[PDB]
């Protein structure tokens, strides 16, 4: 994260964090849907040009955490994983399409006041969120690096910007978020977000929802750019299928 | 099973989901919800 603030002790507690087992590694963010599933980006599981392919043995994640560098006693709860399962369509020679993976806990984690899952949006939420110029938010470490969870609140583009801020071919499946190159703000989520959830709160009920998983990044600097989200909502139905028979 | 998830294969959690124990349960406001709640025209 980059230009946030810091996070309070338990506003973020579907957040997870990926690790490399060894050498071990932060690798990447993710979210905590059910007590025993986590969302993430496919690319921070399989991205052949930089060999990278893992496989539920060499991995692991943390959960309930809140500061990067402390260990948490009786908070934090760390779990191996049961079966990875990447998007087949994911396209990551192109423009990434499709780019969400699930990841099964090999036990259930308990909640408590600092782990709780997020809520998958319905249509009508989509719908009515899912608006340029609408924030989300995104939570993850300072990156020289950070002490605590950071967390920056993002406007999400219009389409035809996000369009011609790239060369990559958009697809419906992704959005865009982040404020203008010029400086109203300017924080963002950064490379060691990828994964972590985008959400937004419902003000006709109060619940948190996650709209997007963060996309691809090198660095805090995209050059000009806005980053890219895979879009939950139209993801629903395979992530539906996938843990019915998982 | 009246979640959208099968319980059974989800695991627990669903009708529960995005109420933080330590805000939303106890009527409690992060110091910036206010930023995304406004910008929701
Ligand atoms: C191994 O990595 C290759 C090249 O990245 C990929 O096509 C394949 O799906 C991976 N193997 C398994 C079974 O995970």
């Amino acid at each position: 994260i980059v230009e946030g603030s810091d996070a309070e002790i338990g506003m973020s507690p579907w957040q997870v964090m990926l690790f490399r087992k060894s050498p071990q590694e932060l690798l990447c963010g993710a979210s905590l849907i059910s007590d025993r599933w986590v969302l993430t980006a496919a690319h921070c599981l399989l991205y052949p040009p930089w060999d990278k392919n893992f496989t539920e043995n060499d991995l692991l994640v943390r959960i309930g955490k809140h500061s990067r560098t402390r260990y948490e006693r009786n908070i934090e709860k760390i779990s191996m994983l049961e079966k990875i399962y990447i998007h087949p369509r994911y396209n990551w020679r192109e423009n990434l399409d499709r780019n969400i993976a699930l990841m099964k806990l090999k036990k259930p984690v308990a909640f408590s006041d600092y782990i709780h899952p997020v809520c998958l949006p319905d249509r009508e939420t989509a719908a009515s969120l899912l608006q340029a110029g609408y924030k989300g938010r995104v939570t993850g470490w300072g990156n020289g690096q950070p002490s605590v969870l950071q967390v920056v609140n993002l406007p999400i583009v219009e389409r035809p910007v996000c369009k011609d801020s790239t060369r990559i071919r958009i697809t419906d499946n992704m959005f865009c978020a982040g404020y203008k190159p010029d400086e109203g703000k300017r924080g963002d989520a950064c490379e060691g977000d990828s994964g972590g959830p985008f959400v937004m709160k419902s003000p006709f009920n109060n619940r948190w929802y996650q709209m997007g998983i963060v996309s691809w990044g090198e660095g805090c600097d995209r050059d000009g750019k806005y980053g890219f989200y895979t879009h939950v909502f139209r993801l629903k139905k395979w992530i539906q299928k996938v843990i019915d028979q998982f | 099973y009246q979640t959208f998830f099968n319980p059974r294969t989800f695991g627990s959690g669903e009708a529960d989901c995005g109420l933080r124990p330590l805000f939303e349960k106890k009527s409690l406001e992060d110091k910036t919800e206010r930023e995304l709640l406004e910008s929701y025209i």
